[PDB]
């Protein structure tokens, strides 16, 4: 019948900023948190466990790319398990695929995020250091499963009252099995502009995991000055912003560009001189600035890998390889085969959420 | 305003050294 | 590469 109507018998559908949340009798007392193009996250009260949770309503079935991203986030998160990464505790959707217009994702509730924190507070070095370590600890696990986040930014860094950090919004994430070649196969417009690596623009569809390391450095820079490091208006201005600090690329740097048209654009650019970090960031710990420089390296292949970053001096107090785990089974090439129509993707989403359905009985 | 000594991960690191 | 054309489009 109608679960909402059955819920309505006690307490049922609730309205939040023009969006109805049919999260059933179990979840009530929803409060708006944030929203995206096709989704909205709310805090809510789990009446069964008598605790508050976060609920993400997803409405992707109209568009094929939304469906692709929804299935990727659900499949990656359901198999991921890590301290510094958000997980899926429950999934809510209609019993029949015909009625499935929205999909509800229930996650651990986090009080705030790094983006919110930096607007109101300046972080002490020990806070920056600990936050940065946690970011990389989750990132090590992510890259260990052959997964690229592709949207690391302050807003995607959840924070609770006990200085615990988790990474969320894996909708832009994707599998890239290392054995296969992905040059020219990867989605072109990825990451947020200010945290977008140079090679994403310069080598469209030919980037690697190193784009995440670049984002971390931007976040680290943002923590250090409570201000974005590369506030580009558009991709041209963004490229100018990147080269404003790093300076004109080296010839070795120029040789890693495989887009010849792009390389010639760089050659056509006026010479700009590299800016030292200490002048830009006077009060920053040099140990941090040594690592900051190393994750902002123009060359992606020579960019500091996630394991190497953890072992950098600046995190030596928190560095412990025996408690920086990896996934038991990384993701293979078969998991990236989602170049499908949305009607098929909708079926795949429906199958993947079947375990959460009431009385599944495996 | 509720900005270490309460985080499980930080505690585990300190215990070792 | 629809959005990253390095031959500059006319302003
Ligand atoms: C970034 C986010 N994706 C996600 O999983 N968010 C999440 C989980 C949370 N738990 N506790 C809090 C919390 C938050 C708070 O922002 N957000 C999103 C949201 C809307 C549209 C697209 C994408």
């Amino acid at each position: 019948a109608s679960m909402a109507a059955a819920a309505a018998a006690g307490a049922g559908p609730e309205m939040v900023r023009g969006q109805v949340f049919d999260v059933g009798p179990r979840y009530t007392n929803l409060s708006y948190i944030g929203e995206g193009a096709y989704g909205m996250v709310c805090s809510a009260y789990d009446n069964v466990n008598k605790v508050r949770v976060a609920i993400k309503k997803i409405s992707p079935f109209e568009h094929q790319t939304y469906c692709q991203r929804t299935l990727r986030e659900i499949k990656i998160l359901l198999r991921f398990r890590h301290e510094n990464i958000i997980g899926i505790n429950d999934i809510i959707r209609a019993p029949t695929i015909e009625q499935m217009k929205d999909v509800y994702i229930v996650q651990d509730l986090m009080e705030t995020d790094l983006y919110k924190l930096l607007k109101t507070q300046h972080l002490s070095n020990d806070h920056i250091c600990y936050f940065l370590y946690q970011i990389l600890r989750g990132l090590k696990y992510i890259h260990s499963a052959n997964v690229l986040h592709r949207d690391l930014k302050p807003s995607n860094l959840l924070l609770n009252t006990t200085c615990d950090l988790k990474i969320c919004d894996f909708g832009l994430a994707r599998v890239a099995d290392p054995d296969h070649d992905h040059t020219g196969f990867l989605t072109e417009y990825v990451a947020t502009r200010w945290y977008r690596a140079p090679e994403i623009m310069l080598n469209s569809k030919g980037y690697t995991k190193s784009i995440d390391i670049w984002s971390v450095g931007c976040i680290l820079a943002e923590m250090l000055s409570n201000r974005p490091i590369f506030p580009g208006k558009h991709y041209l201005d963004q490229l100018n912003h990147i080269l404003g600090i790093l300076g004109s690329p080296s010839q070795e740097d120029l040789n890693c560009i495989i887009n010849l048209k792009a390389r010639n654009y760089l050659l056509s650019l006026p010479h700009k001189n590299k800016v030292p970090w200490n002048r830009l960031f006077p009060n920053a710990d040099s140990k941090a600035l040594d690592l900051l420089d190393k994750m902002l390296t123009f060359n992606p292949h020579k960019r500091i890998e996630v394991e190497q970053a953890l072992a950098h001096p600046y995190l030596e107090q928190y560095y412990d390889p025996s408690d920086e785990p990896i996934a038991e089974a990384p993701f293979k090439f078969d998991m990236e085969l989602d170049d499908l129509p949305k009607e098929k993707l909708k079926e795949l989403i429906f199958e993947e959420t079947a375990r959460f359905q009431p009385g599944y009985r495996s | 305003m509720q900005l270490l000594d309460s985080s499980n991960l930080a505690r585990r690191r300190r215990r070792r050294r | 590469p629809v959005k990253f054309i390095f031959p500059p489009p006319p302003l």
